[PDB]
């Protein structure tokens, strides 16, 4: 699910407006579920309003192990009603063995992020180097794993909000004790299916998050006017 | 004197009413003549009777994607207009 | 003024040709076409109430019976030497025309003048002292002496 | 409500009962509480289970909860089936509103009302969101209407059709409070339509002109511009975007930024189309056809022809009129036959509403008096029939000449004043009533004091009505 | 379209200079550049730097009142 309050709606419409303004790629999960549905909707909206001047590029990266209807051709396919979203203009699905395998796309995804972060292209104002921003707004294991995979790598540029599940627990604090304190008060019904043998691991995850706080930034509640996304990025 | 110069005053007041509306009423009435001169496949008038015989020639023998596209266009400025209202 | 003249020309031509067609028969002189189609319904704007429509105040001493001399033709006669035109179709026609031009169409012009004065007055001081520039510039540019003597210079 | 929620939530058994808490916070107006601690954790949204609580939020006037349910995921057209709509128009449709609808259908009948009467008579015994918008808009709900208006596709057509329905139902005379609310809601939606279309035109011109002409696959079976006209929404057409559309459709292929005298001068000098004095932006025979196709020049050609027709009518009627028709009389009959074919074509393309306009009525009247003048005129060897034919042609010339006013309403300057002229008829008839009263009073007083027992009706009415009538132009009775 | 249909002295002057530079009072030239494009906020920033301030404001007012008469693209008008 995705709790679509109009604030995050405005933020992501502004975001895809910035992506059309600068001619950027966006990378996302690419399934037809939750946020990527709405992101594909806004991609279709800005595509259908102007239809030119650097039409935007969304790449969805999926795992191929959760996909319901899978077809093999060389000759176009027809996917119909995890489910892929219909509005992402490019899709990539990683190869593995069986179906019961989440988090398989993450290694190739982060390796691709690292390669563009070390890709040299001097035709910009960033000293070449093609600047990369990561966004966290929701919650889950894959969020924290991707943020630590980013911040361990060079140039993560992680941006968070002050609303959600893990966005609240990173946005509030800026040792093990305070991590536990905010983690139990902001996520009541997710710890109830969790052992502490990985909760100490999550403490290690967030200690590797907060190791470099200059590579992290936050969108606040008082910062809620116009062009706050540009002020963040 | 009395009954004529009453009529002068009533005309003057009615002109004073209907003038700031009268530009709107003129360019509302403009619709009707534009529609009666753009609907017909019209040639010059004297010759129009010849094409009426061609009407007799007719009596001698006898979901779409871009509309959804422009409605989807309209929805964007609907959202923009609603944002502007709530910004007021 | 030109709106008034357009509408008055339309009403004037309509009534003039109607009266000249009902009364007379086949005038051939263009001067006595245009004196009786345009000119008398024009004078019916200053309150003249056109004359030869009554059939009781109409004497035959102002006719010609044929185009021979100055005066207009008679109305075309009956076989009993009587005027053929109905009073019940020329009397109310003169009444409708005289109402529609001498009262309605003039007092429309009064109203339009009143409204135009009501518009342009709060601008009219500005328009006057804008036009003032042009006369000040044409009288200050020239090295001007008195006018009769200007030819010497 | 908060106390009952706290006692209902902490009972250690129904902590999982989200439906009961939702129905409880729906029966009261606790929007913020249901936003904060029902729809927060993203833990259980089935998105097809929200149907009964949606139906309840509709039938009990809960606009903020239906806004919240559509915000948190519920497709209307999936929800809004025929059983739902028959239950709304059958059970939850008020019975005073239906009486106002009967009175409006019997006394202020119209095309859009016949359409909505057909559909409301359907569902008491496919574009569904517009049907539910009609449901909410008739009931004068005023806040469920906007929530469902924002979900609609044909937005400006919805706003114009709702404005027209409410301007009709504001005329029903009983229950003037409902008339007042429907009048206010009509003004609100017509403002909304104007303000949305000016945004759509300001961001793009071509796609807004795409919007003006579309039919919504039978919204009410009509068009955005047609619904603006039929409600007399003369602020929607007086705005610059629709005026730009009208003028671009009026000049046709000729670009609007060429001066009018160049156009009419190229009209008189016919082969001068092959020069750069007109601009055809908006090889050489294409210039020829693209000049002679546009509405502006076929209208101007048509008024030149009509002036020449009136001059021929005047010549024939005054100076050349005999027992047999000469050649110019037959040419005159031919041109009137051309005008007759034009009017029967316009009746064939219009039908019943052809007789709506006054100008087509007097147009039919003038054609009938012309053929009456023909059938009186052809009886040769009879002076009375020939003279009566000429009298009929003279009165018909009055009609044909007065039509020229309505011809010349298209100017920027003659136009508004000819429109202003026809708003004066109530002052004219007031003047004629009072002048008739004073005229009859003085006429009978003078004719009774002076004379004694006139028996001739003509010399009653010449001395009672006619001389006090002439005393209006300053004659001073003798 | 404005030079062919609404011709004037100041428009012939700016048409001469804009035909010059597509093939000395420079700030007024850049002010004409920004003022023609309807930039509306670069114009004021460069207006404040100008010497002949009121002449700049009157000449810009005259150019824009001319270009508001061009009939196509009424938004730019
Ligand atoms: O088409 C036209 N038909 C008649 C007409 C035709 C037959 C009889 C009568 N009539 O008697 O009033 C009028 C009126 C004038 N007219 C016209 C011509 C040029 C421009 C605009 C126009 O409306
Ligand atoms: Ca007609």
């Amino acid at each position: 699910n995705f709790a679509l309050k109009p604030r995050m709606r405005k933020i992501f419409s502004r975001l895809i407006y910035i992506a059309q303004s600068k001619g950027a790629w966006i990378l996302t999960g690419g399934t037809h579920y939750g946020l990527m549905k709405y992101i594909g909707e806004v991609v279709r909206d800005n595509t259908i309003s102007r239809n030119s001047e650097e039409n935007i590029v969304a790449i969805g990266i999926a795992a191929w192990g959760m996909v319901s209807n899978r077809d093999t051709l060389i000759d176009e396919g027809h996917f119909s009603a995890y489910i892929l979203d219909n509005n992402h203009t490019h899709l990539l699905l990683v190869d593995n063995g069986c179906h019961g395998h989440p988090t398989v796309e993450a290694k190739l995804r982060n390796q691709l992020e690292k390669y563009i972060s070390e890709r040299t292209s001097q035709d910009s104002n960033y000293g070449g180097k093609i600047p990369i921003v990561c966004f966290a707004q929701g919650g889950g294991r894959e969020t924290l794993k991707a943020i630590n995979t980013s911040v361990k790598s060079k140039i993560p540029c992680v941006v968070v909000e002050g609303s959600g599940q893990i966005a609240d627990v990173i946005a509030s604090l800026v040792t093990s004790s305070m991590v536990k304190e905010k983690l139990v008060r902001f996520l009541p019904r997710t710890v109830s299916r969790l052992p502490e043998e990985e909760i100490e691991s999550w403490i290690k995850w967030l200690k590797e998050i907060l190791e470099s706080s200059h590579l992290l930034t936050v969108i606040k509640m008082e910062e809620a006017g116009d062009e706050i996304v540009s002020n963040a990025i | 004197i009395l009954l004529v110069n009453l009529l002068v005053a009533m005309f003057g007041y009615t002109v004073g009413i209907v003038q700031e509306n009268n530009d709107q009423v003129w360019k509302f009435q403009r619709y009707f003549l534009v529609q009666e001169y753009c609907n017909r496949l019209n040639i010059p008038f004297p010759f129009v009777v010849f094409a009426y015989f061609y009407m007799v020639v007719k009596k001698c023998f006898k979901f779409r994607n871009e509309d959804n596209e422009t409605l989807a266009w309209e929805g964007v400025m609907k959202e923009n207009y609603l944002v502007k209202i709530n910004t007021k | 003024v030109f709106f008034f003249l357009f509408l008055f020309a339309v009403w004037m031509v309509a009534f003039g040709v109607a009266r000249q067609g009902i009364l007379r028969q086949n005038e051939q002189r263009w001067r006595w076409i245009f004196r009786s189609v345009i000119y008398e319904p024009y004078l019916a704007m200053f309150g003249q109430v056109p004359s030869d429509v009554d059939s009781t105040t109409y004497d035959f001493s102002h006719c010609t019976f044929s185009g021979n001399e100055s005066k207009p033709l008679c109305v075309e006669l009956d076989e009993h030497n009587l005027p053929r035109f109905p009073e019940w179709i020329t009397i109310p026609l003169v009444c409708i025309y005289m109402l529609s031009t001498n009262i309605l169409l003039v007092n429309l012009l009064v109203a339009m003048f009143g409204y135009t004065v009501g518009i342009v007055q709060e601008n009219n001081d500005q328009v006057w002292k804008f036009q003032r520039y042009f006369l000040v510039q044409e009288y200050c540019n020239r090295l001007n002496i008195p006018f009769p003597f200007v030819v010497f210079a | 409500s908060y106390a009952l929620y706290k006692a209902f939530s902490t009972n250690e058994q129904d902590k999982d009962n989200w439906n009961g808490q939702l129905k409880l916070l729906l029966e009261w107006n606790q929007l913020d509480l249901a936003s904060d601690e029902i729809f927060t954790n993203d833990r259980r949204w089935e998105s097809a289970d929200l149907q009964e609580v949606m139906f309840t939020a509709l039938i009990k006037d809960r606009p903020k909860f239906v806004r919240l349910f559509l915000e948190n995921g519920l497709n209307l057209q999936k929800f809004l089936t025929n059983e739902v709509l028959t239950e709304l128009f059958s059970t939850h449709f008020s019975t005073l509103v239906y009486r106002n609808l009967q009175i409006a259908k019997n006394s202020y009948n119209d095309a859009l009302l016949t359409f909505v009467w057909k559909l409301v008579a359907n569902f008491r015994r496919r574009h569904p969101l517009q049907a539910l918008f009609i449901w909410a808009i008739l009931q004068n709900k005023k806040e469920l209407s906007k929530v469902i208006w924002e979900q609609t596709k044909g937005c400006t057509l919805a706003a114009l059709g709702a404005s027209k329905l409410l301007k009709t139902l504001a005329k029903v005379k009983n229950d003037i409070n409902a008339a007042g609310e429907s009048e206010e809601l009509a003004n609100e939606y017509e403002t909304r339509a104007v303000e949305l279309f000016t945004e759509c035109y300001s961001n793009d011109e071509d796609l807004a002109e795409q919007l003006l002409v579309y039919s919504c696959e039978a919204w009410g079976g009509s068009n955005c511009l047609e619904l603006a006209v039929e409600a007399t929404d003369q602020h929607f057409i007086a705005q610059p975007g629709v005026q730009n559309f009208l003028s671009k459709q009026w000049y046709g292929e000729i670009s609007r930024d060429t001066k009018n005298w160049k156009i009419i001068l190229c009209l008189f000098i016919i082969p001068l189309v092959g020069c750069g004095l007109v601009s055809f932006r908006k090889k050489l025979l294409w210039y020829y056809v693209a000049f002679f196709t546009s509405p502006f020049v076929v209208f101007s050609w048509n008024v030149v022809f009509y002036i020449a027709f009136l001059l021929l009518f005047a010549y024939v009627l005054l100076m050349d009129f005999h027992s047999v028709p000469h050649t110019p009389e037959l040419i005159l009959y031919a041109l009137v036959f051309v005008l007759f074919c034009d009017e029967v074509r316009q009746w064939y393309m219009n039908g019943v509403n052809y007789f709506t306009d006054l100008w087509n009525v007097m147009d039919t009247l003038g054609l009938f008096y012309f053929i009456a003048g023909i059938v009186f005129r052809l009886h040769s060897s009879n002076k009375s029939s020939l003279y009566s034919g000429r009298v009929i042609f003279c009165l018909d010339y009055i009609i044909f000449t007065l039509r020229l006013i309505h011809i010349f309403t298209v100017s920027r300057n003659l136009g508004p004043k000819i429109i202003m002229l026809q708003r004066m008829l109530i002052d004219v008839f007031f003047f004629l009533f009072l002048f008739a009263v004073w005229m009859v009073a003085f006429g009978v007083a003078r004719q009774g004091i002076l004379r004694q027992n006139e028996q001739r009706w003509r010399w009653i009415f010449r001395s009672v009505i006619y001389e006090p009538y002439l005393a209006m132009f300053g004659q001073v009775p003798s």
